[PDB]
C-alpha cells in the first residue's frame, strides 16, 4: 500500500529520489507501517487475552471433569457428570464428558411423610412413590423400589403438621425377631 | 450481569469520505485498514448474539406452568409471566426494562422523521448523517422473555432434574426438602415449619420488588454498559467535526472549495484523522466486547449452576446456602434471584 | 490465486450489438471496446478510429493483409469505398506480425472466434486477442480470457469508431466496457479458469468480498445502500446587484503599497468573468480556493486591497514571504484564503520626463503585522542618536517608486489587487453567478444552500428560530435546519437513505438464489427508490410481491415469509431466520421455534421418576 | 493471585503540550481524543 | 548465478535474494511474477 507515497516499494523510491527529498515518502511509508504493525499488535494482545481466557477455562474443565466428578450441573456436559476422556486437537484440547442421562418415567404418586402410628416418618435419601397401592420408598435418580422400612426411614413428627402426608405402615425389622 | 452490548456495523466509505469519489480514491491508497474494522465489528456483534445464546438458550424444550398456580404455599405471581400484559412478562420482569433507557433501539427504521424532527435532530439521526449505524440484535426482547419463562417453569415443576435430562415432574414442597437436604438439614424440618418458611419465601419476594421500585439505580451496571456503548458512539461522532489540522472539516466544503491537486493533502490529514478515530473505537468496542464475553460467560455458568440445579459452591450463588435462583430478562443482561 | 482487480471489463450478461453484412455504421468508442467476429477465412481487415474523421484531426488506421499489419496515426482526408487520400502531417508508421490467425482442419466448419478489446486508457493505446476455435457459430459463454499483442502510445483523442471490409465474388459482435470490479480464479498453470463480476448479482457481490468462489451457508454483510440524489438545489439569497469590482479595477490611482486602500465587497453577486475581463493577467495564484472553483461558493465579506508595486514585489506578495515589501509595507497573513491579481500597467503609471508619484516604506521599527496600515512619516533611527532629519545616519522612512516608461519588466508598474475572502459559518453576503433553482421537499435532492453544500432530504419544520438564527446543528454539530434565503422559512436535513446491505445465501453447490437485506430501513423506501432507479446499488434484486417483508431489521427481498416456526438457520435480526427449504426450491424467512412447546404435568402429589438410564457422551472443543 | 495494577491518570494536556499555550492550541483541534484517554484511565483505576 | 544470495536489478527491479530455474508456465505476454499477497516472486530473464 502506497500510502499516499509515491512507490510503495522501499528499494524503488530509495533507488529513484535522492535522500534528502526520499525522507518525506520513507516517513510516510514508515508511519502506515508502523500503524498497520501497532493494529496487528494490538489485535494480537486481544485475542490472546481471549484465548487466556478460553485456556483457563480448559483447564479449569480439566482439573475438575477429568480429574475427579464435578457437581456442577451443566459444566461437565449435559446431563449427570459421570466422566470425561481428554483429546489433544491442532491447538486446542477436545472433551468426551460421559454423562449420565435419565430415561423413561411413570407417574406414580408421592407424599412428603408417612405417618404411621402419630409419627411422620420421611425418607433417609429418596422420594416415598406409589405404584397406586402399596407406597414404596425409591431413589430419586432411578427406580427401585423398597419395602417401607425403619431403616429406610427417620422419624420426626406429630402428624399434624406435614401438608400432604399420607397414611400408610411402616415396618421395623425388630418386632419380629 | 450484563450479557450483550449494541451491535454497530460502522462503514468507513461514509464515515471518512461522505459521498465523495476522490476521498474514496485516496482511502483506497491505505490496502485494507477497514475491511479489519467491519471484520472486527461483524465478529464483536456475532459474539453478543452467541453471548445471548449462551446465558438464555439452555433449554431445548419450552416449558410452561401448569394451569392452575398452587406451589405448596410458594407465590410465584411476582416472576411468572403475566396474561394480562400484552408482552407476556414478569411483574419483576417489567421493572428492569422501564428503569433502563436505550439511546438507539436499532429496530425503528427511523428514516423519514430526520426530515420531520422539526426541532434540533437528535443523536441517531446525527449519527446515520455521517454513516454510523446500529444493528439489532438476533433475539427480541420478546422470545427472550419466552425463554426465561421456559427456565423458570422448569425449575419449579420439574426442580433441576429438566437440565440433566427429561423433565421429571416433582412436587414444590417435596423440592424443596430435596434443595434441604442438600445444604445438610433433614427433610423433616421443612414439613414441620412450610408455612412459615412459605410466608418468609414471600415475604422476601414482595420486598425485592420495592427494592427496585424506590432505589435510584441497582440496574446501574446494564446502564453502565448502554452508557458505556452510547458515549463511545458519541465520542466517535463528535470526531467528525475535528480539523485534524485541516483547513475545514466539512468534505463537501474543502472539496468545493479546492481544486483536486490541492485538496488531496487536507483529505489526506482528514483521513489520517478520521481513521485514527475509528480505529480507536474499535479497539475500546474488541475490548469492551471481551469484557462483556467474560461476563456474559459467567452468566451462562451462573445459570446452568444456580438455576439448573443446586450450587454447593459457597458465595457463588449469592450469600448464605443457596436453594435455587430464578432468571429474568433485563436489557442487554440478565438477572438472578438467589 | 483468487486475484480481485479493478479495471475496465465487459460486465456479465450485457448488451452485446450483433451486426450484419451486404452501410458499416460508425460506432461511438467511450472506455474501450469489446469486438468479437466468427468468420469463413477473411472479410474484415482492420478498424478506424480518431474524432470526426476528416482531415482536420489526426485519427488511427489498424488495417491488416496478408502478412503484417499496417497500424499507423495520421490525419487522412477520406476514402468513402487504398483506404485513405492524405498523408499531409502523418507519422508513427508501425509494422508487425499480422493479427489474424486462421487455421483449418481440411475443412471449413472451424469457424474459429476472433475476441478482441481495445482501450485508450492515458493514451497507450491497448490491444487485447485470443482466437478461439470454437464453434464460433452462437457466440458460447465458455470462459475465455484474452491476450495482449501491442501496446503502443498513439496519445490522441478517440470518440468514434469503423470497420473495414473485404471483397468477395454473422459477425460484428461489438460490445462496451466500463469500469468494474473483477475477482479472477487464476489456474495452477496461470491461467485464468474463472472470474465473477462484483456488481451484478447479490450472490455476485458477496463472493467477491469473501474473495472466494464458493459462499458457504450463511449471511454476509456486503456494502451500504444509498439513494442517489434526483435533482441539485442550489439556492443562493435574493440578490441581483453586481459586485463593485469594476469600480476596483476601473480606478486611477491604486495607492501606494504604504497605504495598501482596503475597500469592502458586500451585499453583492460576485462573477469573477468581469475579474478576468479587465485585466490580461500576470499573476493570479490563489491559496484558499481554486480560482475556477469560484463561482459557485458564497463569502460573508471580501476584501480588495489594491496597491500599485514593482516586479519582484509581485513574487514578493503571498502568505509567508519576506523582504522590504512583505515586511514593512504589506504582509499576508499565513492562513490567508483568497486570491491575488497582478497585471502590468505602464501605461497608466508611465509618461516622458518621467513620475515618481509612488512611494514604499524600507525603513520600519519592526515587522507589519498581517494586514496591518503603517502610514507615518518617522525618521530611522541610527546609533544612539534622537535625529529628527534626513542625512547620514538619520534617514526618511520611505523611499520612492518612481515610475517611467522604460524599465525592464523586474522594474515595471504591475497594479496587484488582492481579494481576502471568510469562508467560514455566518450570514453570506457575497455570492456566485449561479442562479436560484426552484425547491423540492420530501425528495433526495443535493442542496447548495447560501454555500452550505451537502445531500439529503427537505421539509416543512415547527422550529422556533429566533429572527437572527440563520443555520441549524445538533448536539454532535452536524448542520441539522437551514433557514431559506429566499423563503425565510426552516429546513431539516436527512440522511440519503444510509444503511447496509447483507445478503443471505445457502452455499453455493446447493444453490445460485440469495436474498437480500436492506438494514433498518422501510421497505416503501427501497421500493419507491428501485421503482424511482435512484438506489446505489446497481444489483436490483427481483420484487414478485412475495418478495418484500418488512422486519424490525430492515427488510428482506427475496425470501418469502411463511407462519410455520422452524429453528433457526441463518441468523438475520429481531427473531426472524432464513433457510433454503423446498417447496421446488426457495428461500423462506421465518419466526425462530425456541424449542418444541412442552407442558410439564406438576401437581401436589404427582411425582415422574425414571425407570430407566441412558448414558451418552456429549464432546466439547 | 495479582488483584490490582497501578493507578495512572496520565494528563493529555501536560504529557504532550508542556506548559505551552500555542501547542495546546494545536491539540485542541485534534477533537475530543485526550478526554477519552483520561475517562479509559479513570475507568481502570476505578476498576482496580 | 544462482543458487546463492544475490542483489539483482532485473530491468529495474530492484532487491534481494536467491534465484534459480523454475517449471513456470509464465505466457508470452507475462514478464513478472507475484503471489496472493503481491509480492514479486519471479523475473523473466531479460537476455535469456
Ligand atoms: C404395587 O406394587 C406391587 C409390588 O409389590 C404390585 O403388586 C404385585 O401383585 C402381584 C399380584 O398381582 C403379587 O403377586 C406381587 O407379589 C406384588 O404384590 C402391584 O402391581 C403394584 N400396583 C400397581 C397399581 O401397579
Ligand atoms: C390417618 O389415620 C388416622 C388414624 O389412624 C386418622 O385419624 C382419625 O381422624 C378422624 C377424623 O379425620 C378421627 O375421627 C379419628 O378418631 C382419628 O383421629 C387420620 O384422619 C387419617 N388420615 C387420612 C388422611 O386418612
Ligand atoms: C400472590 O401474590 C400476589 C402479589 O402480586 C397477590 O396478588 C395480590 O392481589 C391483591 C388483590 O387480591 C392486590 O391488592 C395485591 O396488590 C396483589 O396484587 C396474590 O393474591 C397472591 N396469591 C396467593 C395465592 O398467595
Ligand atoms: C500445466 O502444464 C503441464 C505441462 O504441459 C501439463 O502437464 C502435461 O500434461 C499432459 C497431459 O495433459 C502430459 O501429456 C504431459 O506429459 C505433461 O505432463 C499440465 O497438465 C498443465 N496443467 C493444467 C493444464 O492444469
Ligand atoms: C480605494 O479606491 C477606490 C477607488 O478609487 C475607492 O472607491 C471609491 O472611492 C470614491 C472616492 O474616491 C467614492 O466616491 C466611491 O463611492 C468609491 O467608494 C475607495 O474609497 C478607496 N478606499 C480607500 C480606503 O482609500
Ligand atoms: C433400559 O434401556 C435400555 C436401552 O436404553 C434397554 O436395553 C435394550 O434391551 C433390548 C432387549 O430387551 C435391546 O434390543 C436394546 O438394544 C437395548 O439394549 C433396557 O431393556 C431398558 N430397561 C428397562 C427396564 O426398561
Ligand atoms: C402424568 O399424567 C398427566 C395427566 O394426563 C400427563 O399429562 C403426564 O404426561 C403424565 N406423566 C407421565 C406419564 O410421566
Ligand atoms: C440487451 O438488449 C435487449 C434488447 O433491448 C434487452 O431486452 C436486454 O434486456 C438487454 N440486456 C440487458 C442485460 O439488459
Ligand atoms: C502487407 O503490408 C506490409 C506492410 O509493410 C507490406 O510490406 C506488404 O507488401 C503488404 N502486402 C502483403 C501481401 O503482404
Ligand atoms: C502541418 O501542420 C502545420 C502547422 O502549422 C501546417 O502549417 C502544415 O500545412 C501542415 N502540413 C500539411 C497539412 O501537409
Ligand atoms: C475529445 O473529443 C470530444 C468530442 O469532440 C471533446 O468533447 C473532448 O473535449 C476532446 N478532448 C480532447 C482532449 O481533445
Ligand atoms: C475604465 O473605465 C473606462 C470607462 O469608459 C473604460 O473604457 C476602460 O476600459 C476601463 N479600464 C479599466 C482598466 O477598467
Ligand atoms: C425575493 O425577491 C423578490 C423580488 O423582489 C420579492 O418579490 C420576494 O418577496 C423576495 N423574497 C424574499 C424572501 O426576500
Ligand atoms: C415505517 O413503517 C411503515 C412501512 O413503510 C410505515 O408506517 C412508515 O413508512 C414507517 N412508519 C413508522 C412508524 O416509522
Ligand atoms: C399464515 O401466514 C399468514 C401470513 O403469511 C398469517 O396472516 C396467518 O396468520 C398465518 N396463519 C397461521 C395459522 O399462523
Ligand atoms: C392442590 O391443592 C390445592 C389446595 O388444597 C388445590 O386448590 C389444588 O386444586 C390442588 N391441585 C391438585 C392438582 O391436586
Ligand atoms: C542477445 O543478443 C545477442 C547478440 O545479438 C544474441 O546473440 C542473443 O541471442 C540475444 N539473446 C536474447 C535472449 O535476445
Amino acid at each position: 500500500s502506497k500510502f499516499g507515497a509515491i512507490s510503495s516499494v522501499l528499494n524503488d523510491i530509495l533507488s529513484r529520489l535522492d535522500p534528502p527529498e526520499a525522507e518525506v515518502q520513507i516517513d510516510r511509508l514508515i508511519t502506515g507501517r508502523l500503524q498497520s504493525l501497532q493494529t496487528y499488535v494490538t489485535q494480537q494482545l486481544i485475542r490472546a487475552a481471549e484465548i487466556r481466557a478460553s485456556a483457563n477455562l480448559a483447564a479449569t474443565k480439566m482439573s475438575e471433569c477429568v480429574l475427579g466428578q464435578s457437581k456442577r450441573v451443566d459444566f461437565c456436559g449435559k446431563g449427570y457428570h459421570l466422566m470425561s476422556f481428554p483429546q489433544s486437537a491442532p491447538h486446542g484440547v477436545v472433551f468426551l464428558h460421559v454423562t449420565y442421562v435419565p430415561a423413561q418415567e411413570k407417574n406414580f404418586t408421592t407424599a412428603p411423610a408417612i405417618c404411621h402410628d402419630g409419627k411422620a416418618h420421611f425418607p433417609r435419601e429418596g422420594v416415598f412413590v406409589s405404584n397406586g397401592t402399596h407406597w414404596f420408598v425409591t431413589q430419586r435418580n432411578f427406580y427401585e423400589p423398597q419395602i417401607i422400612t425403619t431403616d429406610n426411614t427417620f422419624v420426626s413428627g406429630n402428624c399434624d403438621v406435614v401438608i400432604g402426608i399420607v397414611n400408610n405402615t411402616v415396618y421395623d425389622p425388630l418386632q419380629l425377631e | 450481569l450484563p450479557v450483550s452490548m449494541t451491535k454497530t456495523s460502522v462503514d468507513c466509505t461514509m464515515y471518512i469520505c461522505g459521498d465523495s469519489t476522490e476521498c474514496s480514491n485516496l482511502l483506497l491508497q491505505y490496502g485494507s485498514f477497514c475491511t479489519q474494522l467491519k471484520r472486527a465489528l461483524t465478529g464483536i456483534a456475532v459474539e453478543q448474539d452467541k453471548n445471548t445464546q449462551e446465558v438464555f438458550a439452555q433449554v431445548k424444550q419450552i416449558y410452561k406452568t401448569p394451569p392452575i398456580k398452587y406451589f405448596g404455599g410458594f407465590n410465584f405471581s411476582q416472576i411468572l409471566p403475566d396474561p394480562s400484559k400484552p408482552s407476556k412478562r414478569s411483574p419483576i420482569e417489567d421493572l428492569l426494562f422501564n428503569k433502563v433507557t436505550l439511546a438507539d433501539a436499532g429496530f425503528i427504521k427511523q428514516y423519514g422523521d430526520c426530515l420531520g424532527d422539526i426541532a434540533a435532530r437528535d443523536l441517531i439521526c446525527a449519527q446515520k448523517f455521517n454513516g454510523l449505524t446500529v444493528l439489532p440484535p438476533l433475539l427480541t426482547d420478546e422470545m427472550i422473555a419466552q425463554y426465561t419463562s421456559a427456565l423458570l417453569a422448569g425449575t419449579i415443576t420439574s426442580g433441576w432434574t429438566f437440565g440433566a435430562g427429561p423433565a421429571l415432574q416433582i412436587p414444590f414442597p417435596m423440592q424443596m426438602a430435596y434443595r434441604f437436604n442438600g445444604i445438610g438439614v433433614t427433610q423433616n424440618v421443612l414439613y414441620e415449619n412450610q408455612k412459615l418458611i412459605a410466608n418468609q419465601f414471600n415475604s422476601a419476594i414482595g420486598k425485592i420488588q420495592d427494592s427496585l421500585f424506590s432505589t435510584p439505580s441497582a440496574l446501574g451496571k446494564l446502564q453502565d454498559v448502554v452508557n458505556h456503548n452510547a458515549q463511545a458512539l458519541n465520542t466517535l461522532v463528535k470526531q467528525l467535526s475535528s480539523k485534524f489540522g485541516a483547513i475545514s472539516s466539512v468534505l463537501n466544503d474543502i472539496l468545493s472549495r479546492l481544486d483536486p491537486p490541492e485538496a488531496e493533502v487536507q483529505i489526506d490529514r482528514l483521513i489520517t484523522g478520521r481513521l485514527q478515530s475509528l480505529q480507536t473505537y474499535v479497539t475500546q468496542q474488541l475490548i469492551r466486547a471481551a469484557e462483556i464475553r467474560a461476563s456474559a460467560n459467567l452468566a451462562a455458568t451462573k445459570m446452568s449452576e444456580c438455576v439448573l440445579g443446586q450450587s454447593k459452591r459457597v458465595d457463588f450463588c449469592g450469600k448464605g446456602y443457596h436453594l435455587m435462583s430464578f432468571p429474568q430478562s433485563a436489557p442487554h443482561g440478565v438477572v438472578f434471584l438467589h | 490465486v483468487l486475484h480481485l482487480t479493478q479495471d475496465l471489463f465487459l460486465p456479465f450478461f450485457s448488451n452485446v450489438t450483433w451486426f450484419h453484412a451486404i452501410d458499416n455504421p460508425v460506432l461511438p468508442f467511450n472506455d474501450g471496446v469489446y469486438f468479437a467476429s466468427t468468420e469463413k477465412s477473411n472479410i474484415i481487415r482492420g478498424w478506424i478510429f480518431g474524432t470526426t474523421l476528416d482531415s482536420k484531426t489526426q485519427s488511427l488506421l489498424i488495417v491488416n493483409n496478408a502478412t503484417n499489419v499496417f497500424i499507423k496515426v495520421c490525419e487522412f482526408q477520406f476514402c468513402n469505398d487504398g483506404v485513405y487520400s492524405s498523408a499531409n502531417n502523418c507519422t508513427f508508421e508501425y509494422v508487425s506480425q499480422p493479427f489474424l490467425m486462421d487455421l483449418e482442419g481440411k475443412q471449413g466448419n472451424f469457424k474459429n472466434l476472433r475476441e478482441f478489446v481495445f482501450k485508450n486508457i492515458d493514451g497507450y493505446f491497448k490491444i487485447y486477442s485470443k482466437h478461439t476455435p470454437i464453434i464460433g457459430r452462437d457466440f458460447p459463454q465458455g470462459f475465455s480470457a484474452l491476450e495482449p499483442l501491442v501496446d503502443l502510445p498513439i496519445g490522441i483523442n478517440i470518440t468514434r469508431f469503423q470497420t473495414l471490409l473485404a471483397l468477395n465474388r454473422a459477425d460484428y459482435y461489438v460490445g462496451y466496457l466500463q469500469p468494474r470490479t473483477f475477482l479472477l480464479k487464476y489456474n495452477e498453470n496461470g491461467t485464468i479458469t474463472d472470474a465473477v463480476d462484483c456488481a451484478l448479482d447479490p450472490l455476485s457481490e458477496t463472493k467477491c468480498t469473501l474473495k472466494s468462489f464458493t459462499v458457504e451457508k450463511g449471511i454476509y454483510q456486503t456494502s451500504n445502500f444509498r439513494v442517489q440524489p434526483t435533482e441539485s438545489i442550489v439556492r443562493f439569497p435574493n440578490v441581483t446587484n453586481l459586485c463593485p469590482f469594476h469600480e476596483v479595477f476601473n480606478a486611477t490611482r491604486f495607492a501606494s503599497v504604504y497605504a495598501w486602500n482596503r475597500t469592502r465587497i458586500s451585499n453583492c453577486v460576485a462573477d469573477y468573468s468581469v475579474l478576468y475581463n479587465f485585466a490580461p493577467f500576470f499573476a493570479f495564484k490563489c491559496y484558499g480556493v481554486s480560482p475556477t472553483k469560484l463561482n459557485d461558493l458564497c463569502f460573508t465579506n471580501v476584501y480588495a486591497d489594491s496597491f500599485v508595486i514593482k516586479g519582484n514585489e509581485v513574487s514578493q506578495i503571498a502568505p509567508g514571504q519576506t523582504g522590504n515589501i512583505a515586511d514593512y509595507n504589506y504582509k499576508l497573513p499565513d492562513d490567508f484564503t483568497g486570491c491575488v491579481i497582478a497585471w502590468n500597467s505602464n501605461k497608466l503609471d508611465s509618461k516622458h520626463s518621467g513620475n515618481y508619484d509612488y512611494w514604499y516604506r524600507l525603513f520600519r521599527k519592526s515587522k507589519l503585522k498581517p494586514f496591518e496600515r503603517d502610514i507615518s512619516t518617522e525618521i530611522y533611527q541610527a546609533g544612539n542618536k534622537p535625529c529628527k532629519g534626513k542625512g547620514p545616519n538619520c534617514y526618511f522612512p520611505l523611499q520612492s517608486y518612481g515610475f517611467r516608461p522604460t524599465y525592464g519588466v523586474g522594474h515595471q508598474p504591475y497594479r496587484v489587487v488582492v481579494l481576502s475572502f471568510e469562508l467560514l459559518h455566518a450570514p453570506a453576503t457575497v455570492c456566485g453567478p449561479k442562479k436560484s433553482t426552484n425547491l423540492v421537499k420530501n425528495k433526495c435532492v443535493n442542496f447548495n444552500f447560501n454555500g452550505l453544500t451537502g445531500t439529503g432530504v427537505l421539509t416543512k419544520s415547527n422550529k422556533k428560530f429566533l429572527p437572527f438564527q440563520q443555520f441549524g446543528r445538533d448536539i454532535v454539530d452536524t448542520t441539522d435546519a437551514v433557514r431559506d434565503p429566499q423563503t425565510l422559512e426552516i429546513l431539516d436535513i436527512t440522511p440519503c437513505s444510509f444503511g447496509g446491505v447483507s445478503v443471505i445465501t445457502p452455499g453455493t453447490n446447493t444453490s445460485n438464489q440469495v436474498a437480500v437485506l436492506y438494514q433498518g430501513v422501510n421497505c416503501t423506501e427501497v421500493s419507491v427508490a428501485i421503482h424511482a432507479d435512484q438506489l446505489t446499488p446497481t444489483w436490483r434484486v427481483y420484487s414478485t410481491g412475495s418478495n418484500v417483508f418488512q422486519t424490525r431489521a430492515g427488510c428482506l427481498i427475496g425470501a418469502e415469509y411463511v407462519n410455520n416456526s422452524y429453528e433457526c438457520d441463518i441468523p438475520i435480526g429481531a427473531g426472524i431466520c432464513a433457510s433454503y427449504q423446498t417447496q421446488s426450491q426457495s428461500i423462506i424467512a421465518y419466526t425462530m421455534s425456541l424449542g418444541a412447546e412442552n407442558s410439564v404435568a406438576y401437581s401436589n402429589n404427582s411425582i415422574a421418576i425414571p425407570t430407566n438410564f441412558t448414558i451418552s457422551v456429549t464432546t466439547e472443543i
